[PDB]
RNA sequence: UUAAUUGCGAUAACGAACGAGACCUUAACCUACUAAAUAGUGGUGCUAGCAUUUGCUGGUUAUCCACUUCUUAGAGGGACUAUCGGUUUCAAGCCGAUGGAAGUUUGAGGCAAUAACAGGUCUGUGAUGCCCUUAGACGUUCUGGGCCGCACGCGCGCUACACUGACGGAGCCAGCGAGUCUAACCUUGGCCGAGAGGUCUUGGUAAUCUUGUGAAACUCCGUCGUGCUGGGGAUAGAGCAUUGUAAUUAUUGCUCUUCAACGAGGAAUUCCUAGUAAGCGCAAGUCAUCAGCUUGCGUUGAUUACGUCCCUGCCCUUUGUACACAC
């Protein structure tokens, strides 16, 4: 039994399922490496956890991220939250719970939102206006 | 690539130099509303500095061949070093002058 | 850079196909300056003439000018699919004719006077100077003077 | 044989008690069965102006009708298949029989 | 928006007057006993009742 | 260890495939290229005359390799874009069905891509081999 | 009179009509109930549509 | 209606699309000591056409004195490598 | 004191009723009670690229094992300001920090006070009352014209003053939404075109079919490049067509052109507290045929808001009134 943990990162509609297991030490999204999606900005954004924690924690760990939903920023945010939670689950289930705790402490110290999923769910739109709170126009004569 | 010193340092120096420290508020006065010279706001100082740099950069970058990147960079360096020529700093000092005049 | 003699070949305003053209722009867009033919036809003609587009409008050969002349004279003789043209199945004969800067205005005036003479609703509207394509004229088309 | 009972009702309480009694009688009869597959609830919306004429503020209302569809796939002898289909019949819930 | 409605306040007071020893200062046990010690038509209403009940126990515990 | 178009960048690999197909020149081009605008929403035709058809073919073939079964309507919807409809607001408009169908036919003729059951078209064995060979040429040239 | 109804009314407002009051204006084709909006407002509660938001 | 203007002459730039030796040597002796170089830099500090500035940038970079920091479209940055 | 006649409280009031709350949906955190060839993993029924190194990408049911910890479900769990400080006739409350979903009733809606408009609706009725017509009638056979004539003024809006842009090429992301039975709905094609259309049904009585609705400013290489330009199809003339027994006074779509406004847009005037403003796009409504509209959803996202009545309005109390169809 190859030990795999299933986590998922969420956004407005972007769902990213992360499968983290014992392998050769790789990261792949949709079967393509996380390092070679070439956005030149979101590449560094998804590098953020890996850069901050180093390659010591991905010696023989394969993490596969399947994404669906949301725009590009929502997808990369779901990717980063899913991979963070997957590494946390790996370091809790198999590696030391102390290692998981210290990893989460480092993640929080860099940014508190790394651990917590965003929950600013879209506000429904009401009649008499183009948006959720905006009204149309008040012309008197 | 220019001004080989610390880029965030020149950025913050420009922010502080363009941040207005005396402003004017609408005082009712009675019939003829006047201006009142009010000191004191650090958050508004940095807020107005950011707003001033942004709108000066976009005013420079409107209807011309130079791109917003180099317009903004020139405005930041000019405001940081001090030249009395950048649009943000001129507006800030003119607002300062009217505030002191009606002080 | 490439050195061309400072002869009369460089003029501030020049003549081309009975119009006036200023250089310093692309050859294709100089053709677009011609009345009746625009960017689509200009780029089609240049591409089918196989003259490089990244090249400038400074040097142009006499054989190339005659090539463009012959293309505009007989576009169908140059295997053009005949739906790029601006006059399909004309009323005079039914062939395909490509207008010149003067020909397009003369043709437009001819069909305008034809509608007026035939006294259609379209002709009456064109006479009165109103909108004929069924637009809403209750709040639009005021400054018609 | 692979018979199938599918029910496409609107009242959730009657829907749920139909499903519950079906699965409980099947379990007490000790057969082989598949769990009740529960399709997404389909909500029919109608958005209309409150006013009959055109006067007033432009206010709207949405009438929603919720439809719940579930189904179960079974394999059994014909007699007990008909027995299970015809017992526990309730008004308001519509059920039908399909194959495969 | 933290002010309790008269129904919540009076229900908490009634619970305290006749079951002071039966319930303690912990919200979780307070609710897990309140659900069976009083009949309420809402889980959120039970939560509000038990929270105010805990607040009054904290009030009595000092004065 | 492991070369795949997913593992390679898209733009450089497709440019390499275009250059390779341009060098070979055995795709049996339809012949009315250089007159079409690749779609129906574009206001200006493409720039290179003898080009861009290698690019379109590479793009469609690679898209088929990513996907499983895809028809001409899917190609047109995929390549469509927002059209400047004058004063009326921009709306999505599909690509050119004729050009998508003809590039599918050209891929069929060259054997890069073949018909599939249940309706649709699938990247062929030799087409996949050539695609991965071009990608591997890219990994050998850049690294 | 063979010409009394010679002209067809297969479409438009001649075809669609209210099934309770013969009103041609305000019909709700959606879900094939064919009731004008003003009458649907009245009958929705028993028809099945219920108001939640 | 009203023209909302005075109908006076504008800047009327003479952006050079063709040049000579007298300007080629000037730009060649001027491209050094330029800390930041781009299309805007070339146009504003040289009074030359945009196309000529782009061609000169490409040629100078193909030879190689300045190196790029960003290849992003609409903004190219080149700094001379000492 | 926040939104509250919300409460704590003093008290000729006590006890109540209705409104507010309470309530019912909506989106959020569930590694549970129970899940299907519709979202997958390893051997396999068949096969390829990096090779005989342990994997990915592919492509399929009955040949099976472990799960809905991502779509959706039904007795259902938590969140109540939990805890720790500061402040008070040492009473309700306010202001700051933790796994966790946020500590402005979590955000948003639905019906909503014995009071009244002489507000709209007798053009939604086989709902009439009072009058109109009572066998050339307003009931009705067919042809047409018309919110498409304007001299003109006023409003929700859409496209724009462009180099943060227009275009050309490579990526290319949501579901609540819709769908032929007495004769067609949205579309999966062997053939042709940037266009509509034919031969059979893969779609049906529908989470499996259209549809991952592969739908847009979003990521890269260039052209236009400040000169009224490539932003205008305003406007007008040439050809193909789904619909209609008639699209002619472009219904609508696609090939071609002129250049008339546009240098922070005057008096004035409208919306915006967390994913709302705004930008861009998608579905239903009306439909024999086309959205620039409305109702819902999706992508990026907001400095000055925990403040004040200065303007426009309110609520309570006190007060003055020659007002009471009530300034």
């Amino acid at each position: 039994a190859v030990p795999s943990v299933q986590t998922f990162g969420k956004k407005k509609s972007a769902t990213a399922v992360a499968h983290v297991k014992a392998g050769k030490g790789l990261i792949k999204v949709n079967g393509s490496p996380i390092t070679l999606v070439e956005p030149e900005i979101l590449r560094f954004k998804v590098y953020e956890p890996l850069l901050l924690v180093g390659l010591d924690k991905f010696s023989n760990i394969d993490i596969r991220v399947r994404v669906t939903g949301g725009g590009h920023v929502s997808q990369v945010y779901a990717i980063r939250q899913a991979i963070a939670k997957g590494l946390v689950a790996y370091h809790q289930k198999y590696v030391d719970e102390q290692s998981k705790n210290e990893l989460k402490k480092a993640f929080t110290s860099y940014d508190r939102t790394l651990l917590i999923a965003d929950s600013r769910r879209p506000e429904p739109k009401k009649f008499g206006g183009k948006g959720a709170r905006s009204r149309f126009q008040k012309s008197y004569r | 690539v220019l001004t080989d010193q610390n880029p965030i340092q020149v950025v913050v120096d420009a922010i502080t130099n363009t941040g207005p420290r005396e402003d004017t508020t609408r005082v009712g006065g009675g019939g003829a509303a006047r201006r009142q010279a009010v000191d004191v706001s650090p958050l508004r100082r940095v807020n107005q500095a950011i707003a001033l740099l942004t709108i000066g950069a976009r005013e420079a970058a409107f209807r011309n061949i130079k791109t917003i990147a180099e317009t903004l960079a020139e405005e930041l360096i000019n405001a940081a070093k001090g030249s009395s020529t950048s649009y943000a700093i001129k507006k800030k000092d003119e607002l300062e002058r009217v505030a002191k005049s009606n002080r | 850079s490439l050195v061309v003699q400072e002869q009369g070949s460089f003029q501030h305003i020049l003549r081309l196909l009975n119009t006036n053209v200023d250089g310093n722009i692309k050859i294709v867009y100089a053709l677009t300056t011609i009345k009746g033919v625009g960017r689509r036809y200009s780029n089609l003609v240049c591409k089918k003439a196989d003259v490089d587009l990244h090249k400038r409008a400074g040097e142009l050969t006499q054989e190339e000018l005659e090539r463009i002349v012959q293309i505009m004279q007989n576009p169908t003789h140059y295997k053009i699919p005949a739906w790029f043209l601006n006059r399909q199945n004309d009323i005079t004969d039914g062939k395909d004719y490509h207008t010149l800067a003067n020909n397009v205005e003369s043709k437009l005036r001819d069909d305008l006077e034809r509608l007026k003479k035939i006294r259609a609703h379209r002709g009456i509207r064109h006479f009165w100077g109103l909108r004929v394509r069924g637009q809403h004229t209750k709040t639009t088309g005021r400054r018609r003077a | 044989i692979k018979i199938r009972i599918t029910l496409t009702s609107t009242k959730v309480k009657q829907l749920e008690n139909v499903s519950s009694n079906i699965v409980k009688n099947a379990e007490q009869h000790n057969l082989v069965k598949k769990g009740p597959v529960r399709l997404p609830t389909k909500v029919l919306k109608i958005s209309t102006r409150k006013t009959p004429n055109g006067e007033g503020s432009k206010t709207w209302e949405t009438y929603e009708m919720r439809i719940h569809k579930r189904y179960i796939d079974l394999e059994a002898p014909v007699q007990i298949v008909k027995r299970i289909t015809q017992i526990t019949i309730e008004p308001g819930v519509d059920v039908e029989v399909v194959v495969a | 928006g933290r002010v309790r409605t008269k129904t919540v306040k009076r229900a908490s007071k009634a619970l305290i007057e006749r079951y002071y020893p039966k319930l303690t200062l912990d919200f979780q046990t307070n609710k897990r006993l309140c659900d069976e010690i009083a009949t309420i038509q809402s889980k959120r209403l039970r939560n509000k009742i038990a929270g105010y009940t805990t607040h009054l126990m904290k009030r009595i515990q000092k004065g | 260890p492991g070369v795949s178009v997913r593992d390679v960048a898209a733009q450089d690999f497709i440019n390499a495939y275009a250059s390779f197909l341009q060098r070979q020149g055995k795709l049996e081009v339809p012949g009315y290229v250089d007159i079409v605008k690749t779609s129906s929403g574009n206001e200006m035709p493409p720039q290179d005359a003898e080009g861009w058809f290698y690019k379109r073919a590479a793009s469609v073939a690679r898209h088929i390799y990513m996907r499983k079964q895809v028809g001409v309507g899917k190609l047109n919807k995929l390549y469509g874009g927002a059209k400047s409809r004058g004063v009326r607001p921009y709306k999505h408009i599909d690509a050119s069905g004729s050009i998508n169908r003809k590039v599918l036919q050209a891929l069929e003729k060259i054997g890069i891509v073949e018909i599939s059951p249940k309706g649709g078209r699938r990247i062929s064995e030799n087409g996949q081999r050539d695609l991965d060979r071009i990608a591997a040429q890219t990994l050998e040239e850049d690294e | 009179e063979n010409v009394w109804f010679s002209h067809p009314r297969r479409y438009g407002k001649g075809s669609r009509q209210c099934r309770v009051c013969s009103s041609h204006t305000g019909l709700i084709r959606k879900y094939g109930l064919n009731i004008c909006r003003q009458c649907f407002r009245e009958k929705a509660n028993d028809i099945g549509f219920n108001k939640f938001r | 209606k009203k023209k909302w203007s005075k109908k006076s002459m504008k800047d009327r730039a003479q952006h050079a699309v063709i040049l000579d030796q007298e300007k080629y040597d000037r730009i060649l002796k001027e491209v050094p000591t330029y800390r930041y170089v781009s299309v805007s830099v070339l146009v504003d500090r040289l009074k030359i056409g945009g196309s000529l500035a782009r061609i000169a940038l490409r040629h100078l970079e193909k030879e190689g004195i300045i190196k790029p920091i960003s290849k992003h479209s609409k903004q190219a940055i080149y700094t001379r490598a000492t």
